[PDB]
RNA sequence: CCAGAUCUUAAAGAUCAAAAGGAGCAGGUAUCAAGCACACCUAUAACGGUAGCUCAUAACGCCUUGCUCAACCACACCCCCACGGGAAACAGCAGUGAUAAAAAUUAAGCCAUGAACGAAAGUUUGACUAAGUUAUAUUAAUUAGAGUUGGUAAAUCUCG
């Protein structure tokens, strides 16, 4: 969300966000299925699946985006560009 | 690894786990396959599959390939006798050479335990030293043992600094 | 010929007895964790999977040994009396050669006395473990063998977890070895906490405790509210077996007596509680056959 | 390394740490260091006693008979600790020493005796 | 019983490379080594005389050398023992028959 | 693969293994691309004869360098070597000049291990043992000082 006030656009992409919303199914509710190598445009994301006891080493972004889905556990790699959005 | 056209059999692993050990009178192996045919193919995937697991495990063994010499695939083998084994591969599949092959001139899977059992026993459990050849390296480490005084300071009696201060005075 | 505990009879009866539970004898343990493997099966490998698990389960239930106490070695070997004030403390020396069984080794000992005398069984095994060390054992004696901790940790139901650490700790006719195992069996059968013991490897060690002791009451009566009579009446043809010359044992081959009927006569004939047993034996048969 | 003479024997290595004493019984070359380089480990030997009140030897007897029987040298020490072990007869200077304490001994019982008085 | 050579080479195959010295075969040995990084086979070649009795030997022929019990000089460790394949004239040692490489020059089917 | 030395014993063994070798692995540099006799036969050990051999899968050079560590390799004032010649030797322990950003005792014992010699009691050993010195590092407590506070990156107020 953009706008000239830092405030307006904090609520501008909350609201809007609540609009795109994805469903992740977590195996066992902790981890993710199996293991994932994505390339999105430049970025290369790579995700293992850990067991019960190994929380969370990933980027830090991908740390808080997980803690907000509910992916417990997890180990992520990116690669190539880091840039936020991609 | 990414590059090649089957790079699990560039891995340590796949390596390792192909199991063809030849006997000790195998000094030669020699592969004669085709390029073409259908018939040939077995002996194709042997070389491209197999033939980097036997090499790995027999590294002394000079393996060498001939390729659209004879209109039939074969192996022979060379032996320190003097002696020639020739196995005509033909319609044959990889895994039954394979499996030919360690019936012909393998070990015994008897064999190659007691092998490595002689291998185990040349490290003892008692002994002493560096990390690297055993368990434990002084006995300052053994539960009952008076323990290394680089950890628990020792009694002032047992140092040998007070005793020459006793005999002194 | 008196019945010992490797006999073919008992090891069936007690194998028998034990059960297989795939759920318990395969338990998550504590250790480290490495990520779950995934394989796609028809019915079939399926199948055949469940079954090398049960031969594997089979293994995992192999029975220790039980073995009545060893004898107390004393043995001089030489008597120097020169060699008297000589030294303060004792040598022990210990024959290390890979090659030779842990019960053929030779241990022998220098007193300040002078005698030579051969090790006791204690200094024994402490000195085999000093040399040929096996993962589980302390050289000095644990802890938790000492009657409170023990106490504590039957409260917490551990019995399995107290018997394998005395399975790794001592030797299996040792005297502390079967002081505890008996101890515990005590104490399971104090509390009527037999189950805990079920699909354990550790079923038929109480199952010949127990026989021996002659108390099989609270395993009869537990057997039989758990619902499995096949294995209450294999346990009183067990102790049949094990007393062929006493009056329940000889009633049964007057009576001639079916299962269900043998545990009737040994009701009657032996066991210290008839009351609970007749009892237990009437609500199981009239309940299940109204049931089913 | 290459060496002119020397012989096969058995020693004690000294490993341990300052005060705390500590040996490795070992089949080495006489010429090559105290510490260092061996063909074979023996046993060992802790000389300070435990809590039990006991000095540890441990001695590999098939080994130690292999190596004697191919002419290797016994040190005065491990012929004093086999020796205690009883797979030699005593040393002469075991039992020497012996008597010597035991007339060291008597000495001072009577000179105890005599500055009692 | 002693015949031996201090030779890890005991029997070797390989191409001849030149004949150019009298009685003496140059030959091209090539064994599999195994490239540590990529783990893969790659082949390194090494050259062996050979001592020829009867300079039997072309260029390009398949040749099998046993190690020579006493060098005959600091170069030549081996004696040419058998010629495995002629160049360009091939016996199949399957079938026993003429071959000019994929092709039988005489069928094996037609004896008479 | 072992000649030799040594130990034991008649021999056989065994320990250390020179010289000679080679399946494989082995610093940088290709602006070092050719080396220049570096091969083989004959046979008697020579006469003689073929014209080869190494190398872009790095020969031949140049630079840098102990090491893959129960250890190994090398050196022992210099001239790779040591007959000779410079010349008069701590790269044994301590010390000292010089030099460097670089700073341990001109110490005590053979009591233990090891080594040498002795038939032996034993003697010798700056190996070594026990000590001395040093915040270099760990640990234990008796010990509080240093750095930082725009962002990365924990943490600031008033003056100049
Ligand atoms: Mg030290
Ligand atoms: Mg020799
Ligand atoms: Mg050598
Ligand atoms: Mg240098
Ligand atoms: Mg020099
Ligand atoms: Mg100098
Ligand atoms: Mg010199
Ligand atoms: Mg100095
Ligand atoms: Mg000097
Ligand atoms: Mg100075
Ligand atoms: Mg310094
Ligand atoms: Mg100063
Ligand atoms: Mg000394
Ligand atoms: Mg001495
Ligand atoms: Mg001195
Ligand atoms: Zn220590």
């Amino acid at each position: 969300g953009k706008a000239t006030e830092r405030a307006d656009a904090f609520r501008k992409a909350k609201n809007r966000a609540v609009h795109y919303l994805h469903y992740i199914e977590r195996y066992e509710d902790h981890t993710i299925y199996h293991d994932i190598s994505l390339k999105f445009k430049r970025t290369h994301i790579k995700m293992k699946k850990q067991p019960r006891g190994y929380g969370l080493h990933c980027h830090r972004a991908i740390m808080t985006i997980c803690r907000l889905i509910g992916i417990k556990d997890l180990y992520a790699k990116v690669s190539g560009s880091v840039n936020m959005l991609n | 690894p990414m590059k090649g056209r089957f790079p699990i059999r560039r891995t340590l692993q796949y390596l390792g786990q192909g199991d063809v050990v030849f006997k000790d009178s195998v000094k030669v192996m020699t592969v004669n396959y085709n390029t073409h045919g259908e018939l040939g193919e077995g002996a194709r995937k042997f070389v491209f599959f197999n033939i980097p697991q036997i090499q790995y495990k027999n590294p002394w063994v000079q393996i060498t390939m001939f390729k659209n010499m004879t209109p039939s695939p074969f192996l022979r083998f060379y032996l320190d006798s003097g002696e020639q084994v020739l196995v005509d591969v033909e319609s044959k599949s990889n895994k039954e050479i394979v499996e030919h092959i360690r019936k012909i001139l393998g070990k015994n899977e008897e064999t190659l335990e007691k092998e490595e059992q002689e291998k185990k026993q040349l490290s003892h459990p008692a002994h002493f030293g560096p990390r690297k050849y055993c368990l434990r390296e002084c006995m300052c480490e053994v539960e009952g043992q008076v323990p290394c005084p680089g950890l628990v300071p020792l009694p002032k009696e047992m140092t040998g600094k007070y005793k020459a201060a006793l005999k002194a005075t | 010929r008196k019945p010992t505990f490797m006999d073919e009879e008992v090891q069936n009866i007690l194998i028998k007895m034990t059960g297989l539970d795939l759920q318990k004898i395969f338990k998550p343990a504590l250790q480290e964790l490495k990520p779950p493997t995934y394989k796609l099966m028809t019915q079939a490998q399926l199948e055949e999977a469940t079954k090398q698990a049960v031969e594997a389960a089979k293994v995992r239930l192999k029975m220790p040994p039980v073995l009545e106490e060893r004898a107390p070695i004393n043995d001089v070997l030489a008597e120097d009396k020169i060699l008297e004030g000589t030294e303060t403390a004792k040598y022990v020396f210990t024959d290390i050669s890979y090659s030779i069984p842990h019960r053929e080794r030779f241990i022998v000992v220098r007193e300040p006395s002078g005698t030579l005398r051969k090790a006791s069984w204690e200094e024994r095994d402490r000195m085999i473990q000093v040399y040929f060390p096996r993962e589980g054992r302390r050289i000095l004696t644990p802890v938790i063998f000492k009657e409170e901790n023990l106490q504590t940790m039957y409260s917490q139901d551990q019995h399995v977890d107290v018997l394998n650490l005395c399975v790794a700790q001592f030797e299996p006719d040792s005297a502390e070895y079967i002081k505890i195992h008996h101890h515990t069996y005590e104490d399971i059968d104090k509390c009527g906490k037999y189950d805990l013991l079920r699909s354990t490897r550790h079923f038929g060690g109480m199952a010949w405790y127990f026989v021996n002791k002659k108390k099989i009451d609270g395993l009869l009566i537990d057997q039989i509210q758990r619902d499995l009579v096949s294995d209450a009446t294999s346990l009183v043809h067990l102790y049949h077996i094990l007393h062929p010359d006493g009056q329940s044992a000889q009633e049964a081959k007057k009576q001639g007596a079916e299962g269900l009927h043998l545990i009737k006569v040994f009701a009657k004939t032996e066991a210290q509680k008839g009351a609970y047993i007749e009892l237990t034996l009437q609500a199981y048969q009239e309940a299940f056959i109204t049931h089913s | 390394r290459a060496y002119r003479g020397g012989h096969l024997t058995i020693r004690l290595a000294l490993g341990g740490c300052t005060n705390r004493p500590f040996y490795r019984i070992v089949a080495a070359h006489s010429k090559c260091p105290r510490d260092g380089r061996f063909v074979e480990q023996l046993g060992s030997y802790d000389p300070l006693p435990n809590s039990h009140g006991e000095k540890l030897v441990a001695l590999n007897f098939d080994r130690i008979r292999h190596w004697i029987g191919c002419g290797a040298h016994l040190s005065k020490p491990v012929e004093k600790l086999l020796g205690l072990s009883g797979f030699y007869p005593l040393h002469p200077m075991m039992i020497t020493n012996a008597e010597r304490l035991r007339r060291k001994r008597a000495r001072e019982v009577l000179l105890a005796s005599q500055k009692t008085d | 019983s002693i015949a031996r050579s201090s030779v890890h080479a005991k029997w070797v195959v390989g191409k001849v490379i030149g004949t150019a010295m009298q009685k003496t075969a140059k030959v091209r040995v090539t064994r599999l080594v195994l490239d540590p990084y990529l783990l893969k086979y790659f082949n390194k070649r090494k050259t062996y005389f050979a001592h020829d009795a009867l300079q039997q030997c072309t260029v390009g022929d398949i040749v099998l050398l046993k190690a020579l019990p006493v060098p005959r000089t600091k170069h030549v460790k081996h004696e040419l023992a058998e010629i495995i394949f002629k160049v360009g004239q091939v016996i199949d040692p399957v079938t026993g028959k003429p071959c000019a490489g994929t092709t039988y020059l005489e069928s094996p089917i037609s004896p008479e």
